């Protein structure tokens, strides 16, 4: 709670004058906690996907044509004085994953498959994340909205985000605004006999939310 | 004399420019304009007129009959009468209106749409329908019961002979895998068609539609409704 | 959301192809070619002015004129405007081309086009496409049904200047644009296909219906 | 009389500052009824033709070499309330009739007849209503003024129409300014015993009519 | 020390080669040549940007059209732009050429080269490179992953006007200036080289370092 | 008319060079921008 | 110098065209005009 990272250093607001489901929405989901440990190479959630088919937010998603909303992110890291490490969590937008094993055709080109793109509730991994997975240097990764989470200081990173797009309005299956990426910059150490592996919390607070064109 | 310096782009025509010509007669000034009532302005003070669309245009009935959607005495309640898409710009029953035919000469257009149901059934007859609208992406609704949850109308012939349903919104967007879904409109038996005796048992529905004040057109094109490509002679 | 691409006069802006002549020169039978003004004569632009009854506006025309093989030399060309009720020249050498009144552009083969605006030239108020009557006011005793002579916009002739014959072969196309544009009481537009030129008359028995069948009426695609 | 169409929402005028027949014209002519059954058809009248033969406006507009004016149309249709069915009932300038039974040539293109062309005062009846013999798609007539007249709900239908024409004057026995069509779109249907063909009635009243060029 | 070199416009302006289309005559089979317009085409550009997320501006194109000995000739030229949703030309003969909504510049091949202006054509407020999604609402069963329809921006065609065929052969470059360029939400510039055109993937096995090697870590050149 | 007279550098094309080229659809009136967050105006701010 | 582009139109002679031609004497005075009686500006008066 020392710091927040406000993304773009613009808040979310509703549609500037389409329907709202009042407070009904409001409230923290908690995604199942990664277990971060010494190989551990990272993880990512796209994230108008993590909630699609979870919770009162997920029915609405699924059964309205159109959404639009904001988010408070929220990560925790439960860990001892004697463990150390750090990582880097980042909110990018448009994540897109890339195909790797180079195989350059019009034809056999190794796209990658639906549950690679789109993890789910469980997130994925990346297999290098020195590339982001996106052959984008990580090492340029604090350009978007970012926070470090370090064992040796604080260890919550706290990131509102608003909604961002070149439409007011857009489908919540098929489209995922941004991703959510966790990487562990520098790998995680500690002495014999302390618990091997530290748990990762991200929370995830749906603020202001909107919906449209029902499908009964 | 002015010093001046050519740039690219001299020498061209343009066929889309916009620049004087020399007028060929100068001293010719033109027969002054009267008053002749109904001019048009715009394209879309003619697109709001609703026109007939034609929901029945299956191989069986070729002809003005093309137009009229029946119902009958021996279809039970709780059935499907008829279904069409809704969108102005595909093939279909659509193609006979206005709208329908004026959304040919432009790639996109948006905006909400009018439909307008009228019913030639006898004086003495009387039921109910029940039309509904389901939202794109959403398929055929299966059952009047799912179809009911939507947005909908009951509509009493007995009270009214003509029911009207404002589609919320609909547009295209690009950019035969993607067929464009929309949304469609049902128009269901809520109860059985009642007739007195003496009195023919068989009615006809005819639907039509038009464009709202905020239906807008763009990016002009030209229309494949045509294939003709120049009589002459 | 702009309404400016829906006014009636943007909808006839963007000078199309109203037409194209050939020219070829034998110096004496025909030396030269003429083209009467017709925006019926193409089938996209004839459909998009039958959507109205009463039509004003102006003509803008833009010759464009290359060889057979295509490539240009600087020979002099003449285009003479012919205004409804003048004779129409009836050879190359002949009288017509140096009437004073018939205006004209002198351009050379190489240049950029030649390009020419027409006024509003009806004795009426606007131009009707669809005339119900007879032209005749002499008690018709009763193929002269609809056809009226107030449509008439004029005539454009092409030859080559020059004092014998030059051997080239030459075709125009001719663009024309439209201006100020002004237009009444609309009509349906057309579902059947055109057979004659000029006039409305369609196929009886070949009627095509106006949307495309499908399988059942309750099912939708 | 519940609801008049005023069509193109202009009321007739006169020359606007070549004679006026005072109120000598001003009167109702009630032509025959044309009868409709099952298999009808539909109708129609060349409008200032109708009156040219018949009536003290028939002397006027034979003997003058211009004419003018606008008129009022009411359409009656008397039937039961055991029977069914809709007409539509338009007003279209200029209409023109056109060749069907097609013969593309410059020669013998069929060419309608003087008597197929002006019907006179018993109107016409349409070979193939659904393109209007127009060629033009039944289904957009409604562009026109136009009333429908539904046998279930009222029975009556009216049409002002004001002079319409690019010219000031023109001809009244040469030139057909309006043609007024009236279609079946929903077939007639009754019960057994009733009777078989519904009568309909058409009055027209020549309001705020002019002349000139009488011809001794 | 003056700020307007570094804005946002500067370094998207000054008109590059964004492609070369060849064009030779048979006359039928293919007698013109098609472009369509990709500011991804090669990679000085596209790593430009593909540093940003959304972008909105406006392109100005200018075609330098040479023979392949270079002399040039009097010929004339037709570009049409065919914009996005409409059909493209199927044969240098073929209708889609006289289509009126179609713009054209008719240019001959001796003058200064063709310069024509497009807006920003998309239905969506701003371009968008990086698409996280599918383009299907049709609840995709599950190659189609990444590509937006929303992007296309349109196509050029080249033909040359003549009647008959010209056996000369021409290639075109068609240069491109970026203008009122807004750009939004930044990203990190790619390391890895490119190996498909249209997408993002790169190599997993051969993967480059940002950051070329040295010594030891502790030697500093 | 208007005397006039040519000088050097007529006829060029100069690929730096500002004017304004003829828009292919004058009447063509795009989409309206919104408010899209996030917005870069130099690169300094991008190297900060 | 000033930028122009040229434009469909240019170098042509068109009959009915109006535009100043250079005067061939260009400090040549013409004699002034008289009173001469009976002028005529419109060919109507003289229909009449």
């Amino acid at each position: 709670a020392a710091n927040i990272v406000l993304a773009y250093g613009e808040w979310p607001e509703y549609c500037p004058d389409p329907t709202r489901p009042d407070v009904s929405v409001n409230r923290f989901y908690t995604l199942d906690s990664k277990m971060w440990q010494e190989n551990s190479t990272g993880w990512y959630w796209k994230f108008p996907d993590v909630l699609n088919k979870t919770g009162v937010f997920g029915q609405n998603a699924q059964f309205h044509y159109l959404y639009r909303s904001g988010f408070c992110l929220h990560v925790q890291c439960n860990a001892s004085k004697f463990h150390q490490g750090a990582l880097l969590v980042a909110v990018i937008p448009e994540f897109v994953i890339a195909g790797r094993g180079s195989n350059t055709k019009p034809n056999e080109a190794p796209h990658p498959g639906f549950t690679t793109t789109f993890p789910g509730t469980t997130g994925a991994t990346f297999h290098d994340p020195y590339v982001l997975d996106s052959g984008v240097p990580l090492s340029q990764a604090l350009i978007y909205p970012h926070q470090w989470v370090n064992l040796r200081t604080n260890n919550c990173a706290t990131v509102i985000v608003p909604y961002i797009n070149a439409v007011p309005f857009d489908s919540a299956i098929n489209h995922s605004n941004f991703g959510l990426v966790v990487v562990p910059v520098s790998p995680l150490k500690y002495s014999s006999g302390a618990t091997t592996a530290i748990p990762i919390t991200i929370t995830i607070a749906p603020l202001n939310s909107e919906f449209g064109g029902l499908r009964q | 004399g002015i010093p001046a310096e050519l740039r690219p782009g001299t020498n061209q025509f343009l066929t889309t420019d916009d620049d004087t010509a020399a007028p060929i007669l100068p001293g010719f000034t033109p027969t002054p304009t009267i008053h002749i009532p109904g001019e048009v302005h715009s394209l879309l003070e003619l697109c709001r007129v609703e026109t007939i669309l034609e929901v029945n245009n299956t191989t069986e009935a070729t002809g003005l009959t093309r137009l009229l959607i029946p119902v009958s005495s021996q279809n039970k309640a709780d059935e499907l009468c008829a279904a069409f898409m809704v969108d102005p710009g595909r093939i279909g029953p659509w193609q006979s209106t206005l709208v329908g035919q004026i959304c040919r000469y432009y790639t996109q257009w948006s905006g909400s749409l009018k439909v307008t149901f009228m019913f030639t059934g006898s004086f003495m007859a009387t039921g109910k329908m029940l039309v509904a609208y389901s939202p794109p992406g959403s398929a055929q609704p299966a059952n009047r019961e799912t179809a009911m949850l939507g947005t909908h109308v009951i509509w009493d012939f007995g009270l009214q002979s003509s029911v009207s349903l404002v589609i919320p919104w609909i547009s295209n967007t690009h950019f035969n895998y993607d067929y464009y879904t929309a949304g469609v409109v049902t128009l269901w038996y809520q109860t059985n068609y009642v007739v007195p005796p003496e009195t023919p048992g068989e009615a006809y529905i005819i639907a039509m539609g038009a464009a709202q004040d905020n239906f807008t057109l763009k990016i002009c094109k030209d229309t494949d409704e045509v294939t003709q490509q120049a009589v002459l002679q | 959301n702009g309404v400016l691409e829906t006014t009636i006069n943007h909808f006839f802006s963007r000078s199309g192809l109203v037409g194209v002549v050939n020219l070829t020169d034998g110096g004496d039978t025909t030396g030269y070619a003429t083209w009467d003004i017709d925006i019926m004569g193409f089938v996209q632009l004839r459909r998009k002015c039958e959507m109205f009854t009463y039509m004003r506006f102006n003509a803008e025309f833009t010759f464009v004129t290359t060889t057979k093989s295509g490539e240009a030399r600087p020979y002099m060309l003449q285009y003479m405007y012919v205004p409804p009720g003048a004779p129409k020249p009836t050879g190359r050498d002949a009288f017509q081309w140096q009437t004073a009144t018939n205006p004209s552009v002198f351009v050379k083969l190489t240049d950029p086009p030649a390009q020419v605006s027409v006024p509003f030239m009806s004795p009426a108020s606007a131009y009707q496409w669809f005339y119900d009557g007879y032209p005749t006011f002499g008690q018709h005793p009763e193929t002269t049904y609809g056809l009226c002579p107030n449509n008439m916009m004029g005539t454009f002739a092409v030859r080559v200047v020059s004092r014998e014959a030059s051997q080239l072969k030459l075709q125009t196309r001719v663009y024309m644009k439209l201006k100020h544009v002004r237009a009444w009481v609309p009509r349906p537009i057309r579902s059947q296909p055109y057979l004659l030129k000029n006039f409305p008359n369609y196929d009886s028995s070949k009627i095509t219906n106006s949307a495309r069948d499908r399988s059942s009426i309750k099912q939708a695609n």
